[PDB]
Parts: C-alpha cells; sequence; structure tokens
C-alpha cells in the first residue's frame, strides 16, 4: 500500500500562529526553583 | 557546620540558606552589631565652637 508524506498532509482539512512569548529581551531573563544540591 | 555540605545540614536540621554569622546564647540567637567609631592611631583637626579653642587635633 501506498503512502507518501504529501499525500498524508492532503488527508486532513486544515491543520497546518505565533511564537512572541520567547522573543529575547535583555531586561527581561528566566526563573529558576528548588534543587537539592547547591552552594 | 563549618565547609558542611546543605544534606548534612539538613540532616542537622539546620537550613543551608541560613547565613550564620550570629550566636546562640541560652538558645537565642544573637548578633554583635558593627560598632562604628572614630578611627584610632589616626590625627585629626576640629574646630570646637562654643570652647575656649580655635582649633584642636585630636588623636
Amino acid at each position: 500500500v501506498l503512502l507518501d508524506p504529501a499525500d498524508e498532509k492532503l488527508l486532513e482539512e486544515e491543520i497546518q500562529r505565533s511564537q512572541q512569548h520567547a522573543k529575547v529581551v535583555p531586561w527581561m531573563r528566566k526563573t529558576e526553583y528548588i534543587s537539592t544540591e547547591f552552594n | 557546620l563549618n565547609g558542611l555540605t546543605d544534606r548534612d545540614l539538613c540532616e542537622l536540621n539546620e537550613c543551608p540558606l541560613d547565613p550564620g554569622g550570629y550566636f546562640i546564647i541560652n538558645g537565642s540567637e544573637k548578633v554583635l552589631i558593627a560598632q562604628e567609631k572614630m578611627a584610632t592611631n589616626t590625627v585629626y583637626v576640629f574646630a570646637k565652637k562654643d570652647s575656649k579653642y580655635a582649633y584642636t587635633g585630636e588623636c
């Protein structure tokens, strides 16, 4: 049986947006949690 | 507690974040507040108004 990925994508009707949480910004950073071992 | 690891401090029921630097006297954490003073061995010249002295070289 034949199953091309180009045919696999045409089986769906519409599945395929923004990523603006990830944007690099020098006045903003990330976060830090509680490990068990540290300094 | 000197150099003692976080594991061991927790085993001692101590806090690895606790800074130290205080005494325990009869169970009370007592800090010695750093007391400011005039520097020793150093000459200082002051004018003390309301006195017979125009200038005073303290040491």
